[PDB]
């Protein structure tokens, strides 16, 4: 038996705004994510910066469904 | 030659209260937030220095972003 995959098709696609603060590696991010913690960590690790420097903010998503 | 004595506290009793909020992220990086504002008197510097002593960690792991 086989079962095909599936696209999330959340009506709102992936989207991120990133605001660099110019001080000490600080950045503030608005993102359509269900996982602001991992967003924050993955950004920090990409930058070579401590996690305390990165702020992620999540108002709402136009769908997520795990995607 | 002239001396001074200056009384320390708000003269309205209820303003002598203070809040802090502390997060430790999973990289050990610590973010401190408290009710004070920085205006050049170096309050955050002092607050970083206090958090560092208290926790027994270098100042480099502590950060204050804003009020
Ligand atoms: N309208 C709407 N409903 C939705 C979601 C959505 O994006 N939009 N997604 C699902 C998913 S998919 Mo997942 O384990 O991250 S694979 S769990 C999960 C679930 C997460 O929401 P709680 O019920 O825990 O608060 O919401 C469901 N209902
Ligand atoms: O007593 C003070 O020094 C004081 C200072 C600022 C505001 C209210 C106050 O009572």
């Amino acid at each position: 038996l086989y079962i095909g995959g599936q696209d999330h098709f959340y009506l709102e696609t992936h989207c991120t705004i990133a605001i660099p603060k110019g001080e000490e590696g600080e950045m503030e991010l608005f993102v359509s994510t269900q996982n602001a913690m991992k967003t924050q960590s993955f950004v920090a690790k990409m930058l070579g910066v401590p996690v305390n420097r990165i702020l992620v903010r999540v108002k709402r998503m136009g769908g997520g469904f795990g995607g | 030659i002239i001396p001074t004595k200056f009384g320390i506290s708000f003269t309205v009793p209820f303003l002598n209260q203070a809040g802090a909020l502390i997060h430790v992220y999973t990289d050990g990086s610590v973010l401190v937030s408290h009710g004070g504002t920085e205006m050049g008197q170096g309050l955050h510097t002092k607050m970083v220095q206090v958090a560092s002593k208290a926790l027994k960690i270098p100042i480099s792991k502590i950060y204050i972003s804003e009020t």
